[PDB]
RNA sequence: GGCUCAGGACAACGGUUGCACCCCCCGCGGCGGUCCUAGCCGGACACCGCUGGCAACCCGGCGCCAAGACGUGCGCGCAAGGGCGGGCGCCCGGGCGAGCAGCGUGACGCAGCGACGGCCCGCCCGGGCUUCCGGGGCAUCACCCGGUCGGCGCGGUCGCGGCGCGCCGAGGGCCCGACGCCUGGCGGAGAAUCAGGGUUCGACUCCGGAGAGCGGGCCUGCGAGACGGCCCGCACAUCCAAGGACGGCAGCAGGCGCGGAACUUGCCCAAUGCGCGGCGCGCGAGGCAGCGACGGGGAGCGCGCGAGCGAGGCGGGCCCACAGCCCCCGCCGCGGAGCCGAGGGCAAGCUGGUGCCAGCAGCCGCGGUAAUUCCAGCUCGGCGAGCGUCGCGCG
C-alpha cells in the first residue's frame, strides 16, 4: 500500500536505483484523516491500532477545544466559528478542514461572560466586545483527537489581521 | 429433486417433526417471503390450518445454505469474516469466499426451517424435557449405581473471603511502606533539594 | 531478514570462553534474557554438567533443577538455560558448596569457595541514574536490579554493597584514583590492579591506567572496570592474585604438570 | 528451524558511529494511592441431543449447560496532548561534552487495572534507520537528472527525512570516468596455486541479505506486507452424480524432462537443541544405518629351508533406542595387480606381417621392402590399488 521506503527514489545524480525486495510493513503509510469542523452529524473520532499495540486516535468532526490568553491567564473552553486563514492553502479554508497552524475564529461569550471589566490588551477587548475572537491551533489534528490552542497577540496578530482585511 | 423437507420445531415442547412436499402451487403462498416472517399454515391443511409459523432457514437444491440481509433469489459469493454464519475458522484471523444461497424464498429450495410460534386450540403430534441442570449459583437460588450432580459455580467458600482480606491487607501494608519511605527519605534531604509529584484530595 | 527474534545459537557461533567441544554437536544452549547478557554470563546448565560433572545429560540437570535443588543469590532457578554472570552467589545446601563467580586470569568463569560469613551480601556496579514517575530517582546495576530513593552522596560508576535477603544498601565504594579494582573486559580480563590515572576525552570513551601488584601496567575503557574495596578487595578471590603469566611460565607449569 | 541463489551493481555486504528522530514478546528487578449485589453480577456459544440438506467440499434449524472466555463493574485522581514558568559578551545539580529529563500551575478528556490485581518503569535479546572508509566490466556509452537539488508549511509514520502534497527558488552530479548498457553477477569470513611480489575462484559448513510459479493486496498478532496463512489477475493442473470444488516439494525420500554430470519412496528422538508442560510428549531439526573409486589416511599379495600369519566362516563378548561395524575371545583356515609406454623431450630393445595402404603422432616426425615410431610375440621401464584420457584455473 501506501510507503515511505527510498528505494522506489532516485539518487542525488537522479540515477534509477532498481528494486531488490518487495514491500515491507514498517514503511507505510496510511490515508489522511481531513478532520471537518461541524460549524447522525456530531462529534465522531475513531481510533487506529497502530505499531507494537499502540493507539492512535484521529478525529473526523469536531466544534469545540481548550484556548487560552497567555498575558492575562485566562483559559477555557469554546466553540470554533470557522477557519479564516492557512498559509498552506486557500483550499482547506473553503472546505473548513482542521489542521495545525490554521487561524481559526472563536466565540467570545465564555470570555466577555469575565472579560471587558480589567485592564488588559486593548485589541482583545475590542475581539471580547464582539462576537468572535483570533487564535490558532497548536495541537495536531488526525494524531491525537483533538484541537487545542491559543489566543494571538502582538506582531503575529498585526500580521494576520492585516492579511485578511481587504476580504 | 421437485420437494421440500419442511423441518417443524417447537420452542416451547422441543419436539420436532419433518413432512414432505411434492407440489409447488399450494405453495405460492411461501414464495417471496424473508426469514422472521409469519407464514399462517393455511397452505398446510392436514391439520396445520389455523396455526403461524416462522421462517427461520433452509438449504437450497445444491446444500448452500441461506444468509440474511442478501435479498435475492439466487446464491452469490461473498467474504466470510470470522464468527459469522456457514463459516468455520481454522485460523485466528483468516476470511473465506463461499457461496450462500439468498434468503428471498424460492422454488429452487430443497429444504426450509419453520418454527411454531401461536398454534390453535387443537393438538398436534409436533412436553420440554431438560439433560442438564444449572450450574451457577445464581441459577440454583432463583430455581431453588452412582449419584452424579453437577459441581457448583460462583459460590463463596471461606477461603475466598480469607483470600480477599489478605489481599487488602496486604496491598494497604505495601502503599503505607512506600508513604513511610518516602516520609523518611523527605525528612532527609535537608540539605538539598526535591521535586516530587504532590498527592492532590 | 529474520521476522522475528533468533532463539537457536550455533554451537560454532558460542563464546569461546565458554570452552565447548566442537564435534559435541550443532546446537548449543541459549541463554534466555535475565540478570546478564548473552556475552556476559553463561548458562547453568554448563556450569552443573560440563565442570561440576554432578550431571551427564540435559534431562539429568532438568531433574536436578526442578526439584529446586540450586540456589541463585538467594532464591532457586529451574530453569536450565538461566544466565549466571559476575560475582553472583552459588549455593547447593545438599552439599555444602558455596561459590561466588567470578574471573579467571585466563579470561573465563571459575567458581571461588567461600564462607558463611560473607554469603549474604554481592557487589554491584551502578551505571545509571536517572529519574522515573513522578520524579523520584532510581539507579541500575550490571545484574538488572533497581532500587529507589538512593543516597545523594552516590554518583555513576560507583560500586554497591547490598543483603542478598533484602536489596538494601550497606556500604558504597567510590571510584577514586588509588583504589584496587578487577578488569572485566576485553584483553585484560580478570587482571586485578590499582588505579594510576584517568584521562577523558569529550564526546567519546574514558580510559583508566592500573598498575597490577608486581609492577605491570596495562589499560582499558572506563565500561568494564569494577571496583572491589578500597585498598584492599572485600571478598574472597581465586588463589592467584590476578597475575597474568607470560607464555614462557605458563609452558613451564604445563611440563612440570605433565 | 530447514531449501535455494532467481532478482539486484554508490544497492547488498565488510569494518566504524548515532538515535538529544525510534519500537520491542518471554525473562529478571522494582513499583503498585483511581473523580462522579463486592459472602461474588449478566447473557451467550462450543462439544452434545432431535431434526436435515449435497456426488464431493461444506454447512443449516431448535434445544438446557462451563470458564483464568465475553460484557458491566465496587475503588485513596489519573492516560495522551496543549499554554505559562531561566540568562544580559562566553566559561568556572537528576544527568550531560552539549537547556536535556522532572516539576508546578491555568484549562481540556475519563484512556488503562479491577468477580482468584496489574496498568507502569528499568535491563536483556531483536529490529529499524543513520555518519565515515572500501565496494565488477565496456568511452565503437561524454554529458546526465527535472521531486531531479534546496527552502517554507502541513499531512502521515514507531520515528527523522521530497516520504507525500501546496508555494518559492533555482540547483545538483561529471576524465579522481557521471549517465547508459552488459554480466552463464548473492556478499564476506575463506579456497586453489607457490621463493618473494601475486593470479584465478568464492552454489555449498559460519554471519548477513532475498524468495517460495509471475505480479499485487490484507487479517491475526509484541513481532509477518507470512505463503506447509487468506483474496484477486495471469499461465498451468486436478475431481464432478456437470450444478460446483480444489493446488503450489527452491522441506525429507521418490518421478518426468535436461544435460558431460550426481544416492534409500529406510529406523528413532537415546544423544545436541527447540515448543509446551513437573517426574513427559512431539520434532524428515538432528542422529543411525543403505548406495557411494569426488576424494583423503593406514596395512597387504611373504619371510625362509620351517615355522608362522593373514583375509574368510562358525559361536561367545562388548557396543548399539534395535541391529549392525571396530575391537577381544575359542574352533576350521582362498594369498589375488592393473594402467600406460620403449626415436628425441622422456626412464625403458628381438623376430613375423603390411607396404605413403592400414595406421601412429600433444611438437619434430614414422610408414614409398631392416618400419629402432603401425599391427602381434618376447623382453624391458614408470606408478601402483590405482592408472590413463578430456575441459578449466595456478605455475
Ligand atoms: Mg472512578
Ligand atoms: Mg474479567
Ligand atoms: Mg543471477
Ligand atoms: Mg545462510
Ligand atoms: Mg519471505
Ligand atoms: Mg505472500
Ligand atoms: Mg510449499
Ligand atoms: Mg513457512
Amino acid at each position: 500500500g501506501i510507503t515511505h521506503d527510498k528505494m522506489y527514489k532516485r539518487s542525488k545524480t537522479g540515477a534509477v536505483q532498481g528494486k531488490w525486495h518487495k514491500k515491507r510493513k514498517y514503511n507505510l503509510g496510511r490515508q489522511p484523516a481531513n478532520t471537518k469542523l461541524i460549524v447522525n452529524e456530531g462529534q465522531k473520532i475513531s481510533t487506529i491500532r497502530c505499531r507494537g499495540g499502540n493507539i492512535k486516535r484521529r478525529a473526523l468532526r469536531l466544534s469545540h477545544g481548550s484556548f487560552a490568553w497567555g498575558s492575562a491567564d485566562i483559559s477555557h473552553k469554546a466553540r470554533i466559528l470557522q477557519v479564516v486563514y492557512n498559509s498552506t492553502s486557500n483550499e482547506l479554508v473553503r472546505t473548513n478542514t482542521l489542521v495545525k497552524g490554521c487561524v481559526v475564529q472563536i466565540d467570545s461569550a465564555p470570555f466577555k461572560s469575565a472579560l471587558s471589566n480589567d485592564t488588559l490588551d486593548k485589541e482583545i477587548l475590542d475581539q471580547i466586545r464582539g462576537d468572535h475572537i483570533l487564535a490558532r491551533i497548536s495541537s495536531r489534528p488526525g494524531q491525537v483527537g483533538t484541537a487545542d490552542g491559543y489566543i494571538l497577540e502582538g506582531p503575529e496578530l498585526l500580521f494576520y489581521q492585516k492579511k485578511l482585511a481587504p476580504k | 429433486g421437485s420437494f421440500c423437507k419442511v423441518n417443524i420445531s417447537n420452542p416451547v415442547t422441543g419436539a420436532n417433526k419433518s413432512l414432505m412436499i411434492e407440489d409447488f402451487r399450494k405453495s405460492q403462498t411461501i414464495h417471496g417471503l424473508r426469514m422472521a416472517s409469519e407464514f399462517d399454515g393455511a397452505a398446510l391443511g392436514e391439520e396445520y390450518a389455523g396455526c403461524t409459523f416462522r421462517i427461520t432457514g433452509g438449504n437450497d437444491a445444491q446444500g448452500f445454505p441461506m444468509y440474511q440481509g442478501v435479498l435475492k433469489s439466487q446464491r452469490a459469493r461473498l467474504l466470510l469474516r470470522q464468527g459469522a454464519k456457514c463459516y468455520l475458522h481454522r485460523r485466528n484471523g483468516e476470511r473465506k469466499r463461499k457461496s450462500i444461497r439468498g434468503c428471498i424464498v424460492g422454488p429452487d429450495l430443497h429444504a426450509l426451517s419453520v418454527v411454531l410460534v401461536d398454534a390453535g386450540d387443537k393438538t398436534l403430534p409436533g412436553v420440554v424435557p431438560k439433560r442438564l441442570v444449572p450450574k451457577r449459583a445464581s441459577k440454583i437460588r432463583r430455581l431453588f449405581k452412582k449419584l452424579k450432580y453437577p459441581k457448583v459455580q460462583r459460590v463463596v467458600t471461606d477461603e475466598k473471603y480469607a483470600r480477599k482480606q489478605r489481599v487488602i491487607a496486604e496491598k494497604k501494608e505495601i502503599m503505607r511502606k512506600s508513604l513511610q519511605q518516602l516520609e523518611e527519605y523527605k525528612a532527609l534531604l535537608s540539605r538539598m533539594g526535591k521535586q516530587h509529584n504532590i498527592r492532590i484530595y | 531478514m529474520a521476522r522475528g527474534v533468533r532463539k537457536h545459537l550455533k554451537r560454532l557461533n558460542a563464546p569461546k570462553h565458554w570452552l565447548l567441544d566442537k564435534m559435541g554437536g550443532i546446537w548449543a544452549p541459549r541463554p534466555t534474557n535475565g540478570p546478564h547478557g548473552l556475552r556476559e554470563c553463561i548458562p547453568l546448565i554448563l556450569i552443573l554438567r560440563n565442570r561440576l560433572h554432578y550431571a551427564n545429560t540435559y534431562a539429568e540437570t532438568s531433574m536436578i533443577l526442578q526439584d529446586k535443588n540450586v540456589l541463585i543469590d538467594g532464591k532457586p532457578r529451574t530453569d536450565p538455560t538461566f544466565p549466571v554472570g559476575f560475582m553472583d552467589v552459588f549455593e547447593i545446601p545438599k552439599v555444602h558448596k558455596t561459590f561466588r563467580v567470578l574471573y579467571d586470569v585466563k579470561g573465563r568463569f571459575t567458581l571461588v569457595p567461600i564462607q558463611s560469613n560473607e554469603a549474604g551480601f554481592k557487589l554491584c556496579r551502578v551505571q545509571k541514574i536517572f529519574l522515573g514517575d513522578k520524579g523520584m530517582p532510581y539507579l541500575s546495576t550490571h545484574d538488572a536490579r533497581t532500587i529507589r530513593f538512593p543516597h545523594p552522596d552516590i554518583k555513576t560508576n560507583d560500586t554497591i554493597k547490598i543483603n542478598l535477603k533484602t536489596g538494601k544498601i550497606d556500604e558504597w565504594y567510590k571510584f577514586d584514583i588509588g583504589k584496587i579494582v578487577m578488569v572485566t573486559g576485553g584483553r585484560n580480563c580478570g587482571r586485578i590492579g590499582t588505579i594510576q590515572a584517568i584521562d577523558k576525552h569529550m564526546g567519546s570513551y574514558t580510559m583508566i591506567r592500573m598498575k597490577d601488584t608486581e609492577g605491570t601496567e596495562f589499560l582499558t575503557r572506563l565500561c568494564n572496570v569494577f571496583v572491589i574495596g578500597n585498598d584492599s578487595p572485600a571478598v574472597a578471590i581465586p588463589t592467584t592474585k590476578g597475575i597474568r603469566p607470560d607464555i614462557i611460565k605458563n609452558r613451564e607449569l604445563r611440563l612440570r604438570s605433565i
